[PDB]
């Protein structure tokens, strides 16, 4: 339930509203189904549904000195896919047929509206 | 022919929006709020309500998608060393301040300060301001401690003066210029950063490119 | 759009022939006017939606054309424009209503750390690497590339002299021999 | 965004020449401009004035001394001769 507390309506209170049917978890993982305000849910085991705070990833610090460097010694060539739509399906209509299919009086009435069709 | 004999280093600003405020509208409530007769009459118009709701939901999900696209480009979170020693450079204006309840830089704080039920609601963004600030701080730490390598593979550490020397070499200027004008260049860089900090405020025509977004959203809802 | 033809829009029926086969023209015209208003509005909104979608499709097509021109016909230096890493080359493939690019990149794998020095003082004059960076394993000093470790012996063609040893911060003493001296 | 850029500050006028003829052979700079202060000829980079003596290592020979237009005559130092 969106933007309401668990009073008007297991049962958990979130920043977005009242959540019913999930168990809150102290741990943090990667988002699977977004919920709102940093909360996400996923189906993980006893299989159930858990709500947890989004995590940005693994923390990683680099040993920064003022006279030290790091240099690679071995490489790797990889391949990645990129996908891009180019064209849509082209169509066309006959306005007068679609509006007044086979009706002379209906077409005559339609004639009193101008160049909408064109 | 003319050849320069001295140089300057300067800093500028660039402002540009990423997302607007998502929203939604309940068609039946807005049009015929709590009226069975009016709902029955509206039933004779087809699927206009469903079309409008679908369009609005698409807009909202697109807003979340583009915010994520702009910010979440790196996954690993980096942190700056506790000892600030970069050969004279001073990043205190841009690095986050731990003492503040929100771990954000003074410049970010100034920027945050400077910008100000008939079926319609406002939904919250999926990604929060603290998370966005954490992304920004991670990017800043990565670029100050590694260079460009953390965006092309495993982050490798290099001294900051050496990174600066490489970047001088990237515009056709040899590295000895940096190596023998380090102190002057650092002083000029720090002074320029301070000038930007001062000049960001004291002008009510800088954050217009965001104020207009806010005003347009408010005006559309109001009308 | 097709299904929108089954709504009466407030009239007594939603089928034109039945509407006109039961009533006189003076009232059949009112009913027909109601239907034509509704159907014209539906067609209008369909066309507007199609225009707005066509704009986005055209933007995507322009991006695809730029990517094809700049990464299939040549090698690009715009980072993360044609795949993550140092771009090498790419291949196009067809698809229904689109394309697919197979970007080929280059990613360093295994890193080891050393100690560096911005300059090397030999005889009161500084030395800087022509290309690469000075590295040392703790007992000897080499010069190497910046993306693939490959040490080389320091000499007078890998370095150029500039200034003295009293201006650079972090300079380190080391020998730099002349190749023509042993001969 | 806070972009950081580099801008030249103070200029001076110099006299240049596309090539230098030494011994019937033309000389062109590998990277830089042939500049003169009115007395001597030097070679320097383009975005920061830093002269240095014209040697055989910072230039390359290509062609004869009667094709290029504007070529001038000067002395090209040789580094290994004193050694
Ligand atoms: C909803 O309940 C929460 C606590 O359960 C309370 O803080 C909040 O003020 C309530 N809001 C309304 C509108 O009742
Ligand atoms: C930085 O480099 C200098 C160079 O000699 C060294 O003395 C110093 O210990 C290094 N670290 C710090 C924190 O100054
Ligand atoms: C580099 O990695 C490949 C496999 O990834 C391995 O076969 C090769 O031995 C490695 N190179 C070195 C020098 O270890
Ligand atoms: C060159 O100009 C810069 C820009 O202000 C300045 O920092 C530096 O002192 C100048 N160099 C001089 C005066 O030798
Ligand atoms: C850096 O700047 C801050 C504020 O601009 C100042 O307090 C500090 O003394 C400067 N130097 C260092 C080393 O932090
Ligand atoms: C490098 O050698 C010179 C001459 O022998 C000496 O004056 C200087 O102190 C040496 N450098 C260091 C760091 O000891």
């Amino acid at each position: 339930y969106q933007d309401v507390n668990c009073t008007e309506v297991n049962v958990f209170q979130t920043r977005a509203g009242c959540l019913i049917g999930a168990e809150h978890v102290n741990n943090s993982y990667e988002c699977d189904i977004p919920i709102g305000a940093g909360i996400c849910a996923s189906y993980q085991t006893s299989q159930s549904i858990i709500a947890y705070t989004m995590s940005l990833g693994a923390e990683n610090s680099v040993a920064y000195s003022n006279n030290s460097i790091a240099i690679p010694t071995n490489f790797t060539i990889s391949v990645t896919t990129e996908i891009l739509p180019v064209s849509m399906t082209k169509t066309s209509v006959d306005c007068t047929m679609y509006i007044c299919g086979d009706s002379t009086e209906c077409s005559n009435l339609l004639l009193q509206y101008g160049s909408f069709c064109t | 022919i003319a050849i320069p004999t001295n140089f300057t280093i300067s800093v500028t600003t660039e402002i540009l929006p990423v997302s607007m405020t998502k929203t939604s509208v309940d068609c039946t409530m807005y049009i015929c709020g709590d009226s069975t007769e009016c709902s029955n009459l509206l039933l004779q118009y087809g699927s206009f309500c469903t079309q409008l709701n679908r369009a609005l939901t698409g807009i909202a999900v697109e807003q979340d998608k583009n915010t994520q696209e702009v910010f979440a480009q790196v996954k690993q979170i980096y942190k700056t060393p506790p000892i600030k020693d970069f050969g004279g450079f001073n990043f205190s204006q841009i690095l986050p301040d731990p003492s503040k309840p929100s771990k954000r830089s003074p410049i970010e704080d100034l920027l945050f300060n400077k910008v100000t039920f008939n079926g319609l609601t406002v939904l919250p963004p999926l990604l929060t301001d603290e998370m966005i600030a954490q992304y920004t701080s991670a990017l800043l730490a990565g670029t100050i401690t590694s260079g460009w390598t953390f965006g092309a593979g495993p982050a490798l550490q290099i001294p900051f003066p050496m990174q600066m020397a490489y970047r001088f070499n990237g515009i056709g200027v040899t590295q000895n210029v940096l190596y023998e004008n380090q102190k002057l260049i650092a002083n000029q860089f720090n002074s320029a950063i301070g000038k930007i900090q001062d000049s960001l405020s004291s002008t009510p025509s800088a954050l217009g490119k965001l104020q207009d977004v806010v005003n347009q959203n408010a005006q559309a809802l109001n009308t | 759009l097709v299904k929108q033809l089954s709504s009466n829009f407030g009239a007594i029926s939603s089928v034109l022939n039945d509407i006109l086969s039961r009533l006189d023209p003076p009232e059949a015209e009112v009913q027909i006017d109601r239907l034509i208003t509704g159907r014209l509005q539906s067609l209008q909104t369909y066309v507007t939606q199609q225009l707005i979608r066509a704009a986005e499709i055209r933007a995507s097509a322009n991006l695809a054309a730029t990517k094809m021109s700049e990464c299939v016909l040549g090698q690009s230096k715009r980072v993360d424009f044609c795949g993550k890493g140092y771009h090498l080359m790419s291949f196009p493939q067809s698809a229904p209503h689109g394309v697919v690019f197979l970007h080929v990149t280059y990613v360093p794998a295994q890193e080891k750390n050393f100690t560096t020095a911005p300059a090397i003082c030999h005889d009161g004059k500084a030395h800087f690497p022509r290309e690469g960076v000075f590295v040392s394993n703790g007992t000897h000093w080499f010069v190497t590339q910046r993306n693939f470790y490959e040490p080389q012996i320091i000499t007078t063609d890998n370095t150029f002299v500039s200034g003295n040893c009293d201006v650079v911060i972090g300079i380190v003493n080391n020998t730099v021999y002349d190749p023509l001296q042993p001969e």
